[PDB]
């Protein structure tokens, strides 16, 4: 690569990653975290536990 | 293709060198590894 101390913008090397999901081709394993809620005593309230 | 372990160690000592007697068994590990094994052997330790 041909770089130099503030050289442009098509110059500047860059960090890029690439992420591929795999999906229905196995058991699932990773997840994003569900936000949750507190709980209530005493009143008439459906769950999703 | 989950295989899952159950255990149990505690034992009974109801009468002397032959299992007489039953209790449950749990649940330890799963693995969702999803492939099948049809052939399985020991390790152990000689001297
Ligand atoms: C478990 O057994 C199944 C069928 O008895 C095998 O399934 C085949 O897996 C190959 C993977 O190379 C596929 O190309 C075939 O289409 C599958 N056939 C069927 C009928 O499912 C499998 O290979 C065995 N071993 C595992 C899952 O580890």
């Amino acid at each position: 690569y041909g770089f130099q101390p503030t050289n442009g913008v098509g110059y500047q090397p860059y960090r890029v990653v690439v992420l591929s999901f795999e999906l229905l081709h196995a058991p699932a394993t990773v997840c994003g975290p569900k936000k949750s809620t507190n709980l209530v005593k005493n009143k008439c309230v459906n769950f999703n536990f | 293709g989950y295989f899952k372990i159950y255990s149990k160690h505690t034992p009974i000592n109801l009468v002397r060198d032959l299992p007489q007697g039953f209790s449950a068994l749990e649940p330890l590990v799963d693995l969702p590894i999803g492939i099948n094994i049809t052939r399985f052997q020991t390790l152990l330790a000689l001297h």
